[PDB]
DNA sequence: TGCATCCGTGAGTAGA
DNA sequence: TATAATGGGAGCACGGATGCA
């Protein structure tokens, strides 16, 4: 976000769960988001 | 944005200590009722009201100009807390 | 205004009413129109006849029912929150098979609801709606195994609640199997217990390979049907003892026995149909001679095992069929609750034939109606498909009947539905929407009744089509199911006729819903019209096939969201649809004969007919209802005029000229305004808002009441302890604010005092009151009051009091107190506007006339449409009623384009000549030429290529009319838009979406009592949901303390948010959150489940959060 | 156990079950003091075990049990804790708060990135007591109570005390959120600018990374109390202050729709 | 059954009833063992059914009154053919029914509703979450209280200590107890007449102090 | 070894995380039969009693800094310097 | 004091009854006429708490000055009603029974 | 299908093809409904697995 | 798994 | 070792 | 407190994990 180094104390875990899930509803063998949560 | 933003995330390693920094300095004002400050009089941030110019009552605003100015030290293990809030007390009474 | 019709297309038929399928429906259930020895074996009358004789005096028998007259009228059932209702009246006979006495009598079985001419009901008051169920209709149906290929499974399936599901298959290890509550046995035993043998069944089934050799157990033919039904009895419930007298019991009740297991009459024809048998009863099994006598069994295994062997004239059942699917209507849901309600009579009236005194005994006396009562009180009351009805105008009244739910009672459970029932299904043609239906979780399960489709007495729905015999097309109408629908071949509505034959030689038709091509010798059949392929709603919407369907189902669904105007008018391109719904929805009052009006007033219509009787009709005026807007009818007559059979007299709400009105007719022009359009957002003129476009009634209704408590009776006064005249001013002498008056958030409606609770008034507190020198009031004040953001005219009171005839309060209660509050609404920014065409939006700006883009004539646009929201949505029909709409502007007349069949692009062409030449002609005869800002948008458009270079001025504005572009200056600076601009007339509506009802804050408030969390809501005045994943997101920025505060200090956090309250209105800083309150419930409902939870510190020391509050 | 608006009584099932607990629980002990014989005895003790059960857990072992004339399953101690509506997921790891509100957005095109348009009632409420205290400052008031009486009246509203409301949130910052809330940007703080009307003015610009457009769409609108809360708001989560996605790295604030159009 | 008790508790208040009858019974009466069982049985089903089946519990009796009550309504709605009145119930009763008492019987026959109701379509709410909590003090009414102690001790020191702290002496500003005459005119070595006469002459002088600022009207409410 | 999300979620040290995600019962259980002890190093644990989550400004690499003016910093030192 | 754990584990009937204040030996809630809690009953203030603060059942003592006693009249504690969210009772059964928890 | 929709939104449909596109139409409506739902399960088990 | 079937299993041993 | 059983999951806010 | 009466009545979908054949 910031372009420069991450600020020790920021949570990374909470932050990578919503950039995967946040074009869950974007996504259209297996294709898409059943392939995803196969993963 | 605020005023020079990108400076004051150039003071710190961490922009979650500058929020420390900022917010404990607010509190310092607040609680001196801003006589601790470093700022000059014509440095002093200023509110328009109906009637003329008055000192801006928000203190986050004054504690970031003030970190702003560079005349203040931030740090961890300075000073001990109790003596600290001694001496702050004594030159500042509330 | 004159009214241009387009199209080609000759509809046959009118639209069959569209109240049909409640009216109809509850009215065939009831049947108190016909004499008692008439009335037929459906409905109520069923249920009499099921439940009775009840037997083991010996026998209380059914001879007649009657329902009466209702108590009260309708008017004054919504106004003193009655039940619109009926008596139930049965008359019975008690019987003695030893004694020949016969006891006649007839007793009161308790009221029932009765359904109004619109269709709906009244329940407590209210106004109510009983939404029809689509489910899988009874039958015999056959799948193929998705396990096993090659295999299939055969399904008999009863009504709902009528019994179990049964389920024929061949297993691999080679017999055949019956599934009956979940427990498979070889089907061989039961067939034994029917009474068939080895030799029968041998020659019966032995046309088919080594099929019937996994049937022969010889076990099983090595005993009579005795032990096999003795056996069958010890395998179906173990445990119990294997009687052969509750054997029979068991079996005859599951398999046979009527009154419980019941095909449906469409299932018992759907049996017939596809077996090719015919069934004695609609059971499966019948317990005749003493023995047990088949009639569904053989047939189905015989079709199974025919499908199986691959024998040609058998084939799948597709179960989303809609000849599989069925329709139960209000009435059939009413019945079967009415059989469900009954069937708990039997067990009183044999409980009180057991006991007491044999000898002294009526059916008065046996009969204990409340079950009954309380049956279908839960039915109308607490049901599924019991829903509040939704009039906010006339159409979403007329629409909310006509829809069709999967869900419910007896249907299917959201979540668990598949693709599969929420598809379009290729036989919905004509019958089911394949447009209006719910956006989300909802969609596919929620649909609606097409215009031409009519449900049958089976509960299927059928479409009509004309017949075609060798090229010549008749007037013959044919209703037809799916399955009737499949068998012929069935060319499109739009096919080219000369006279009553085809013209065309190759017609567009469809076999089965497959679309091909054709001869006009091989049509059997014809569709009506487009218009039966879609509902009341998309068929409202005029070129319908310029837009995409997502859009057109925004635009169906939005229209029942219309709010009533003042000054609401008919939109300019209608498609002719527009009376029929306003006539169907009861909204609007007609004349009953012809003849010639007396007089005409505000509050009635009075009507002299040829015949010389005086009718006069009273008119609904300023009511409010269930949605909260505002209904009354405005006289459309005048005293003399002469009217004939069927005409109008007053118009209803939302409702010009007996044509619905679901919004007004504005000039727009799309085009992007500073921003203020952007994403979907709309601008408009305030000139909408000096003329009272778009303004509407809304009335509020505030209940209060004073019941009898054991410290003392709470009063209704205009005494209320410590208050100032001003704020009792507008009171009258009883307390109840003054009708007329203008009430504020603060104000005082209803004043009401109640006895303070037992308290020990702090040493401050009664200190203070000798302080004033005063003395503790016996009383507190209770005033109902004004909540925030709410208010108006009080346009009406109702005082309930008890003591006083006519009125009967509910236990305890003194008295009920009604204020009715009236406000004029404008439109402002953030209500949201929408078309027909799906197109949506809130009022971002209001804009005064000078700001507005407008006309080289002065005129001033109305609303301002952002373009870039066309072409994602891919919706054109807007684009095209704007165009013509600009035509119909200056040629000062209306249209109707049906959909489908309507105003093609140089029709709009030649009415934009046509206004053309009235809208520059009129400028050359005023001696006025071209304008230079002309010249150069002439210029531009020349380099656009909208224009041809080298014509006059004229000729090129000409050129951009008839593209439907004018040339528009902007208001701010005089300078013209760059490029020519669409503008036209376009018909918008204000939805029921106010930013007016939706605003709300808190600052503090209510708790709740366990979680001492901030309530929900804005009428409770609560707080916002701060959720998971808003926690999420705090965490994400790692906002600590912000976080924190949300978790203690603002919501339940005792000490902390006194603390903190208390430390910002003292100017100070907000001091240290503590242990929130709801972790504390989460210790002791923990400790409730004998689990010990330990707050402990570094040393692993116990730490009260209790503060020693919990310890002994 | 507690009455309700009507003079009715309103009670949890817990206590229901307790109830057949301790009704089962003083028969058996009867049927022991009565030397009951070793059928009943045995029975009796099932049916204990089966109400402590109930208690406990229901509907984990057997038919659930229910209120007389319902369907209803009584909600124990287990369903209490677990689920969507437990006391976890919903009075825990989430709550609902107060200094909240919400209202309908419209578009703000006239803002700075940094500012959002507020709604006067709104703020006044949001920020009544910090308004009570600035009311007291000033001579609008005598003290806290006369002005919150004067509040609870709009007709006693005056001009005075939206001047000092307007000095009042000088320099603060509100939250701005949307449901569904995806990533962190579903939260955005902005410098409130009061505004006539019932509508949020809301910028183009964090309309993307909000996935909002006006279509009737709502937001709400909470207050960081704290000298804390107002520093994180302000430097960690201002709109102006995060320009770029925290996923792709790219600009989640860039020009769209109509800028892109005319540019 | 449908009483309000589950079976297996009507079977096994039933063999209550059961044991009774065994340790009552007489052989020398010719009776078979049912017949002397099956009232003692009875007995005890109903017994349990009137005590057991409210979660707010009412006496026998009164359980008694109150089923008459709805036997007496259901007969009188069956004749007339619709739901009776309170004066109709009050005629059919008898002698000393009147409409009141039929009122406040059924109001005392009302059976409480569970907090976990279902309100809306789904599973999302419930009734409980509707119910404000009147019982604990809002920060309001806190900061009213805190407040008002603030201002009357503000106002208090205006004049004279001792007949002040005599004042608040007799409202248990102090100790929080009111002193009788005799009590609290020996505390600070007075006695009788003159303490109720100097409460009254502070009552006096407090009208003075106060109605000059006039801090203190809007805490009367 | 390698695990689902979902497995792995529920297979945290923390008893109050795992209890918080799903199958609520067996969590509670198998940590009240271990006695286990919830270190709170997490952000769900701390969330739920409301204490200052260990992130952000909650961290305690940053939450620890002190502020001071320079007159107060030279007292400071003088009252080191005599003492 | 500041809570560095959370510790869970099971509780002995000896550690529940070190919680309970009492027993509740009726199945009754409050009284059909006084609605007030019932002797010895699921809301008995006896054990769980009083309902007002500082005052008991009977009235004996209204105040704070009584903080820690218990009325010898109606046996409730003076204090805090709050102590109403705090405080356990608890059932004593005459067999014992299996927590669910730890069968199914 | 074998037939194509021959016709744009500019020309106009016939109410053959509009009814052909409506399965398409329904099959995403219904598409997009439950992959919102399972999408938030997705995401709620990631942010409890990466919450610490 | 049924309690009422159970208890009328054990009154019909005697 | 693979088939089969029980058990436990299934977006958020608003409103009602 | 006393004829005799003696066994109930309702009612999708995919995963991990364990149990069993
Ligand atoms: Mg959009
Ligand atoms: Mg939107
Ligand atoms: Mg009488
Ligand atoms: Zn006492």
């Amino acid at each position: 976000s910031m372009a420069r180094p991450v600020s020790i104390g920021e949570a990374v875990g909470i932050v990578a769960a919503q950039s995967i899930g946040e074009p869950g509803t974007q996504l259209t063998i297996t294709q898409g988001l059943p392939r995803v949560i196969e993963l | 944005a605020e005023p020079g933003i990108d400076k004051l995330f150039g003071m710190v390693d961490s922009k979650y200590r500058l929020t420390v920094v900022v917010a404990k300095r607010a509190q310092q004002l607040l609680r001196h009722g801003f006589k601790n400050t470093v700022l000059e009089p014509e440095e002093r941030p200023k509110m328009q009201t109906l009637e003329g110019l008055f000192d801006d009552p928000n203190a986050v605003t004054w504690a970031m100009k003030e970190l702003l100015t560079g005349r203040l030290v931030f740090g961890e293990n300075l000073v001990p807390e109790d003596r600290l809030q001694k001496e702050m007390e004594r030159l500042y009474p509330v | 205004m004159e009214i241009k019709r387009f199209g080609r297309i000759r509809e046959v038929i009118p639209l069959p009413p569209l109240t049909e399928i409640q009216v109809e429906s509850y009215r065939r259930a009831l049947q108190a129109d016909v004499p008692p020895e008439k009335r037929e074996n459906v409905g109520i009358q069923a249920a009499f006849r099921e439940t009775f004789p009840i037997e083991e005096g010996l026998v209380l028998d059914f001879l007649e029912y009657r329902l009466g007259e209702p108590p009260f009228p309708q008017d004054e059932c919504r106004e003193k929150d009655l039940t619109y209702q009926a008596p139930l009246y049965a008359r019975l006979q008690l019987i003695h098979k030893d004694t020949g006495l016969i006891k006649e009598d007839e007793v009161f079985l308790g009221h029932i609801p009765l359904m109004t001419e619109d269709g709906s009901f009244i329940i407590n008051g209210a106004d109510r709606v009983i939404v029809s169920q689509i489910h899988r209709s009874p039958g015999v149906y056959f799948t193929p195994d998705p396990a096993r290929p090659g295999r299939y499974i055969a399904s008999i399936i009863p009504l709902p609640k009528r019994g179990p599901w049964i389920d024929l298959e061949v297993e691999p290890n080679g017999v055949v199997s019956m599934k009956v509550n979940k427990r498979k046995f070889p089907l061989v035993l039961l067939l034994r217990v029917l009474g068939y043998d080895q030799e029968t069944l041998a020659r019966e089934l032995g046309a088919y390979g080594e099929l019937v050799q996994g049937l022969m157990d010889e076990s099983v033919f090595a005993m009579r049907p005795e032990e096999a039904l003795i056996r069958l009895f010890t395998l179906l419930r173990p445990g119990d003892p294997p009687k052969r007298d509750k054997a029979v019991a068991y079996v005859y009740g599951l398999i046979a026995d009527p009154r419980r297991y019941d095909l449906g009459e469409a299932g018992r024809y759907k049996a017939e149909e596809k077996l090719g048998i015919r069934l004695s009863g609609r059971t499966l099994a019948r317990f005749e001679d003493g023995e047990f006598k088949d009639e569904v069994f053989l047939p189905t295994l015989r079709y199974l095992f025919a499908l199986t062997a691959g024998v040609p004239g058998h084939e799948v059942d597709d179960i989303d069929h809609l000849g599989n699917r069925r329709i139960r209507t209000v009435g059939e849901l009413m019945t079967d609750q009415f059989r469900v309600g009954l069937a708990r009579l039997a067990r009183g009236v044999r409980e009180r034939m057991l006991m007491g005194s044999e000898d002294s005994l009526t059916p008065a006396k046996l009969v204990n109606s409340r079950p009954l009562e309380a049956a279908i009180r839960e039915f109308f009351s607490r049901s599924q498909l019991s829903q509040f009805k939704d009039e906010t105008n006339p159409l979403s009244s007329l629409r909310h009947k006509r829809r069709i739910s999967a869900l419910g009672p007896g249907g299917l459970t959201r979540e668990r539905a598949g693709f599969d029932v929420r598809d379009v299904h290729r036989t919905h043609y004509g019958r089911i929407c394949p447009v209006e239906t719910p956006e989300g979780a909802n969609i596919g399960l929620i649909t609606s009744l097409a215009a031409y489709a009519r449900v049958d007495e089976l509960g299927f729905i059928r479409t009509p089509y004309r017949r075609v015999v060798g090229g010549v097309v008749t007037d013959e109408v044919v209703y037809m199911t799916a399955t009737e629908e499949d068998r012929y071949t069935i060319a499109q509505a739009n096919t080219p006729l000369e006279g009553n034959r085809i013209a065309a030689e190759r017609v567009v038709a469809r076999r089965k819903g497959e679309p091909v091509i054709v001869s006009p010798e091989e049509v059997e059949f014809m569709d009506v019209s487009p218009k039966q392929v879609f509902s009341v709603n998309t068929n409202l919407i005029p070129f319908l096939e310029h837009d995409d369907a997502n859009r057109a189902l925004m635009g169906s669904n939005m229209q029942t969201q219309a709010v009533p105007l003042i000054r609401a008018q008919a939109p300019v391109v209608m498609t002719g649809l527009e009376e029929r719904v306003v006539r169907d929805s009861l909204a609007a009052l007609y004349a009953e004969e012809d003849g010639e009006v007396a007089k005409v007033d505000g509050n009635r219509i009075v009507v002299r007919y040829e015949d010389g009787r005086l009718v006069e009709y009273p008119l609904r005026r300023f009511y409010r209802s269930n949605q909260g807007t505002a209904l009354d009818q405005r006289p459309r007559v005048v005293v003399g005029q002469r009217v004939r059979k069927g005409d109008l007299l007053a118009d209803g709400p939302a409702s010009e000229n007996g044509f619905l009105a679901l919004g007004q007719n504005v000039l727009v022009a799309i085009m992007p305004f500073d921003g203020y359009n952007f994403e979907d957002a709309i601008v408009i003129s305030e000139e909408l808002l000096k003329r009272d476009f778009y303004t509407s009634i809304h009335i509020e209704r505030y209940e209060i009441e004073a019941r009898d408590t054991k410290l003392g009776p709470e009063r209704i006064t205009r005494d209320i302890p410590h208050l100032s005249e001003a704020a009792l001013r507008d009171l009258d002498e009883e307390g109840v604010v003054r009708i007329g008056a203008e009430v504020k958030p603060g104000d005082i409606l209803v004043g009401r005092t109640s006895f303070k609770g037992e308290s020990e008034p702090t040493p401050e507190e009664r200190l203070l009151r000798s302080i004033f020198g005063e003395k503790a009031r016996d009383v507190k004040d209770t005033s109902l009051r004004v909540p925030p953001g709410e208010g108006g005219i009080v346009v009406r009171t109702v005082r309930l009091r008890r003591g006083d005839p006519g009125v009967e309060l509910k236990p305890g209660v003194r008295e009920v107190v009604r204020v009715y509050v009236a406000q004029k609404r404008k439109l402002q920014v953030g209500d949201k506007l929408a078309n027909r065409h799906g197109n949506k939006g809130v009022v971002a700006k209001i804009l005064p006339v000078e700001d507005m883009p407008h006309l080289p004539d002065g005129t001033p646009v109305d609303v301002i449409l952002n373009p870039l929201g066309v072409p994602s949505r891919m919706n054109l029909g807007q684009i095209l009623e704007t165009h013509l709409g600009l035509a119909g502007y200056f040629l000062g007349q209306r249209y109707i384009s049906p959909i489908f069949d309507g105003a093609k692009e140089p029709e709009i062409k030649e009415l934009l000549a046509q206004a053309f030449e009235v809208y520059f002609g009129k400028r050359k005869g005023e001696g006025f030429g071209v304008d230079k800002r002309e010249v150069e948008v002439l210029r531009r458009a020349e380099k656009l290529g909208l224009v041809t270079p080298g014509k006059t001025p004229e000729e090129q504005l000409k050129e951009l009319f008839l593209q439907g572009k004018v040339v528009l200056y902007d208001g701010r600076t005089g300078e013209p838009i760059e490029g020519p601009i669409v503008v036209g007339q376009m018909f918008i509506m204000k939805l029921y979406h106010m930013v007016e009802d939706k605003m709300h804050a808190r600052s503090t408030g209510p708790y709740s009592l366990i979680t001492q969390q901030p309530l929900g809501g804005k009428a409770q005045f609560g707080g916002q949901r701060f959720g998971e994943m808003e926690v999420w997101a705090l965490e994400a920025y790692g906002a600590a303390h912000t976080l924190q505060e949300m978790l203690t200090l603002k919501s339940d956090d005792i000490e902390g948010r006194n603390a903190a309250y208390e430390a910002i209105i003292k100017g100070e800083d907000v001091p240290e959150p503590s242990v929130p309150e709801s972790f504390r419930v989460l210790v002791k409902e923990l400790q409730a489940l004998a689990l010990d939870v330990q707050t402990l510190d570094e040393k692993d020391n116990p730490v009260d959060i209790f503060e020693g509050l919990a310890s002994k | 156990m507690v009455q309700v608006d009507g003079g009715r009584f309103a009670t949890s099932d817990l206590n229901d079950l307790y109830r057949r607990l301790i009704n089962r629980n003083n028969r058996l002990k009867k049927l022991l003091a009565q030397g009951a014989p070793e059928i009943i005895i045995r029975n009796e003790k099932r049916m204990l075990q089966e109400a402590v059960d109930a208690l406990l857990d229901n509907g984990r072992r057997g038919a659930p049990v229910t209120n007389p004339g319902s369907d209803r399953p009584l909600r124990s101690l287990t369903d209490i804790l677990s689920g969507k509506q437990g006391r976890f997921r919903q009075n825990l790891l989430g709550k609902r708060v107060d200094y909240s509100g919400r209202s309908v957005i419209v578009v703000g095109p006239q803002l700075k990135l940094h500012q959002c348009g507020l709604p006067k009632r709104m703020a006044l409420e949001l920020f009544k007591p910090f308004l009570l205290k600035k009311m007291e400052e000033k001579g609008i008031a005598p003290n806290v109570k006369a002005a919150r009486r004067m509040l609870e009246r709009q007709r006693d509203i005056k001009d005075e005390v939206w001047d000092a409301l307007e000095e009042v949130i000088h320099g603060k910052v509100v939250l701005l959120n949307r449901a569904p809330t995806l990533h962190r940007l579903g939260i955005q703080a902005f410098q409130p600018v009061l505004v006539e009307g019932q509508s949020i003015q809301l910028h183009p610009l964090v309309c993307e990374a909000f996935n909002a457009d006006f279509d009737g769409d709502q937001m709400a609108v909470h207050v960081p109390l704290s000298s804390f809360a107002q520093a994180e708001a302000r430097i960690q989560m201002l709109s102006a202050h995060n320009l770029l996605s925290p996923a792709s790295g790219e600009p989640l604030a860039k020009p769209s729709r109509d800028i892109i159009l005319g540019l | 059954t449908g009483r309000g008790l589950s079976f297996l508790d009507l079977i096994q208040e039933g063999n209550q009833g059961l044991i009774r009858a065994v340790e009552k019974f007489e052989y020398k009466r010719r009776f078979k063992f049912s017949t002397y069982a099956t009232w003692w049985i009875r007995q005890a089903i109903n017994r349990a059914i009137a005590d057991q089946a409210r979660t707010i519990r009412i006496p026998v009796h009164m359980v008694e009154t109150i089923n008459k009550l709805s036997r007496t309504a259901r007969q009188l709605q069956q004749e007339l053919g619709r739901e009776p009145t309170y004066e109709e119930i009050a005629e059919a009763m008898g002698p000393g029914w009147d409409a009141k008492r039929v009122e406040e019987t059924l109001k005392i026959a009302q059976e409480p509703v569970s907090l976990e109701t279902p309100i809306g379509d789904e599973k999302d709410s419930f009734y409980g979450d509707f119910i404000p909590d009147e019982h604990l003090p809002s920060p309001v009414d806190a900061a009213t209280q805190s407040l008002l102690s603030e201002e009357l001790e503000k106002a208090l020191s205006k004049l004279s200590e001792r007949e002040a702290m005599v004042l608040k002496l007799r409202k248990g500003l102090i100790d929080g107890r009111e002193h009788t005459l005799e009590e609290v005119g020996a505390f600070f070595g007075v006695t009788r007449e003159r303490i109720r006469q100097i409460e009254n002459k502070a009552l006096r002088k407090l009208k003075y102090h106060e109605s000059r600022t006039r801090k203190l009207r809007d805490f009367l409410d | 070894l390698l695990m689902g999300v979902t497995k792995s979620a529920l297979s945290t040290k923390s008893w109050l995380s795992a209890a918080s995600f799903q199958n609520t019962t067996h969590v509670l259980t198998e940590a009240a039969i271990a006695g286990k002890k919830d270190e709170l190093i997490g952000l769900k644990e701390n969330v739920i009693l409301g204490r200052l989550i260990p992130a952000g400004t909650g961290s305690d690499f940053v939450r620890f800094t002190q502020v001071v003016d320079q007159k107060t910093l030279k007292a400071i030192e003088e009252a080191r310097k005599e003492a | 004091k500041e809570v560095r754990k959370v510790r869970i584990a099971l509780a002995s009937p000896e550690k529940i009854r070190s919680w309970s204040y009492g027993e509740v030996e009726k199945p009754e809630t409050i009284n059909y006429r006084t609605l007030k809690p019932e002797r010895d009953g699921l809301f008995d203030e006896r054990i769980f708490g009083p309902i007002k603060d500082y005052e008991c059942a009977c009235g004996k003592y209204k105040r704070q000055r009584f903080e820690g006693k218990v009325c010898e009249r109606c046996g409730v504690e003076v204090t805090k009603s709050i102590v109403r969210r705090y405080r356990m009772g608890h059932i004593e059964l005459a067999t014992p029974a299996a927590h669910i928890w730890f069968v199914k | 299908f074998e037939v194509p929709v021959r016709s744009s939104f500019r020309e106009g449909l016939t109410v053959l093809e509009y009814f052909i596109s409506s399965h398409g139409a329904r099959k995403g409506g219904a598409d997009t409904a439950l992959r919102t739902a399972d999408s938030g399960y997705l995401t709620r088990k990631l942010v409890d697995v990466t919450h610490e | 798994s049924d309690p009422v079937r159970q208890y009328l299993h054990e009154i019909g041993q005697v």
